[PDB]
This record gives C-alpha cells, structure tokens and sequence, in this order.
C-alpha cells in the first residue's frame, strides 16, 4: 500500500520546486546557542531577587563567596555550567529550591 | 543556523513514527552531525539515517547547500523495499539534472 | 509590651534550657554539604534521554571530549557541573528548560 | 555538613508568625548559619547580638557548638532601647554563661 521509490521521487521533485521558490513546505528553523553569557550586573540582580547574601547564594551554587564576588565584580568569568545554573534560576526561580534540597 | 524542510509525505507520516520530543532530539542530533546518515551509493547524495528508542525508524533525507536538510520520507525498522538498481539510477539522474543547473 | 522584661524572660529560659530543666521549641538545621556523582550515573543519565555525547554536552555547555573524560572516569566535573547533572537527574524536565534557555 | 540549631524562646515562639513567614525565617536560619557573627553586639550587653532583616529586628545570642538562642522579634520602631542599667544587668547575667562555658 506504500512504495518507497514513488515517495522519494515525489519528495525530490517537491524539494526541487521548493528550492526554486515555486513551492511552500512546512519548515523548521533551528539555531543552537553557541555560548551563554552573563554580565556581573545580572548575577547581582539574580542574587538580589531572592533576597540573599553572597555567602548563602554561593553555597547554593556550590562555590566560594570569594569566587561569586569575583564574578560579580568582573575579576573572573564563571564557567559554562555555572552560567547555565545562573540563567536557569534567573528564568525558573523554582530550580533554586530543587538545588537546595538536592 | 540550519533549516529543516519537510516533504508532504514526511509531514504526513512523521507523527506516527517520531513524537515531537524525539523529533526535536533528532533535529538536534542531525544539526551537530549533518552527515550522520550515510549516503546510499548510486543515489547521487541521498542519505539514510536510523533512529532508535521497541522497533527503530528510518529517515531518508538529502543534505543541501547552505545547511538545509530536506527530509523526504520516514518509516519503520521493518524496512521497505531496498531500491532496485534501476530506481537508484533514475534517482541519481534526477539529482545530477538538478545539480548541473545549479 | 516592654523589651527588657522579654529579654530577661527569654534569657532565664535560655539558661534553664542549657541546664536542661526546660523544653523550648527548637529547629535542627544542616547544610547542603557537597555533591558527588559516579561516571556510570552520568552515562545512565545520558542514556535515559537517549541522546549522543554531542547533544548532551551541548546542553551542559561543554565539549563532547570533556563529557567523555567524565564518563570514562578520566576526569572529575566541577561544582556547578555536578550540581547541574544532579539537577537533571532528579528533575528530568530541567533538561528541557535548559534547552529552551 | 555544618549543622546549626535554633532554640526559640516562648516570646519569639508566639510572636514569630505575626512578623516573619516560614520562608523568610528559613532564609534567616540559613543566613545566620553561614555567618554566626552576622548580628552586631549590643554595646555593654557582653555578647548579646541583634540583626535587622526585611518584620525587621531580632535579638539573639550565640552559644558554643553552633547553637543559637532566638530571644525576641519585633518591628523597626516598637519598644524603647535598653538603658545602661539594663545593659549592666544583661552583661552581668551573661558572665554566668562566659564563666560556665570556660
């Protein structure tokens, strides 16, 4: 009831026509994040919206207060997973509780 | 950035093989490695990729210039007819006749 | 409501509680401590989402080779890495949140 | 794991709900846990500490073995500050603790 060659043929003439701009096909545009970036100001604001000191918040991120402060003043750049967690708790505040009870 | 274009055939049969989650995943995988499916010899650039989870699934696609994936058809690991040599010849004929015009 | 009366009362209560002659309402609280994860738990996390080292490492904002070094036991991930991994483990939906970030 | 224990006086016990919510209070326990010396000593009370957390001000005392006695809690301006007589009394009382812990 279903034949391969016919399908590939139909799909390839379809594809040809879409490349010519003579046809419209359902299309998914996808771009991947190359890298995430976060400013010191953003880190401060994130920490502040939870009403937390550098120490507590840094404990939650399993890093030293000194390190967090270094991110916040720009003397250091947090690593990839760090930025990921920070962005994560920025968008989804629920996750900081998850981290806490982990 | 890359683009996924679906043929009407693929669009029709996609839901019954790939769920939206494993489909999104499939797109990600294919985005990291566009050549992941190996070329079928004598088809003039047609690629075939197997996707696992139960039974596996088979996606036929064609990788175009400017990083756009033409997704032709999709069906189960219980495989349809492996193409007759004549059919492969006709396919490569269409592919070359497409390529020469550029 | 006078302050000194309350301070005095609270302090003699405290003295007696230290002595053990009195019961007060008390909360035992402990820290988050440290986290650790085995390589096999890592590969199991990746295998449960049925994804390649490449994609997984992309979501974890790291190279495939680094992830391999973790999974093969050749390397130990940093703090935020282990945190993130544990997070994805206990709460799988997180992995989607990270995707749509 | 560094464990800390918070002993509520009956005053603090009955008046806690009216001022601080369970969440704010949990946060308070964390903040005070990471920095035991967070509250600044009241002059002349010999080790009595006081902290302002925004539901504003809290009097507490720090014991050995990470034990915190929460004495009383109230708003910014509520009751009058302790005069030097009261301070002398409080310190004199505290010297029993300093002597017992020695």
């Amino acid at each position: 009831n279903r034949d391969l060659f016919a399908e590939l043929s139909s799909a390839l003439v379809e594809a040809k026509q879409h490349s010519e701009g003579k046809l419209t096909l359902k299309t998914h545009h996808v771009n991947d994040v190359g890298e995430l970036n976060i400013s010191p100001d953003e880190i401060v604001s994130i920490r502040e919206q939870f009403n937390m000191s550098r120490g507590v918040f840094a404990r939650l991120l399993h890093t030293s207060s000194r390190t967090l402060e270094n991110w916040e003043q720009g003397r250091s750049v947090p690593n990839g997973q760090a930025v990921t967690l920070l962005k994560l708790v920025q968008r989804h505040p629920e996750t900081l509780s998850h981290i806490a009870e982990l | 950035k890359s683009v996924f274009v679906e043929s009407t055939i693929f669009e029709k049969y996609r839901d019954e093989y790939l769920s939206d989650e494993e489909y999104r995943l499939f797109q990600a995988e294919l985005m990291l490695n566009p050549k992941l499916g190996d070329v079928i010899q004598g088809t003039g650039g047609l690629r075939k990729i197997r996707v696992a989870s139960g039974g596996s699934r088979i996606i036929y696609y064609f990788l175009d210039e400017k990083r756009r994936f033409y997704l032709l058809t999709i069906y189960g690991k219980n495989e349809m007819s492996d193409l007759n040599a004549n059919q492969r010849k006709q396919l490569m004929a269409f592919m070359e006749a497409w390529r020469n015009e550029q």
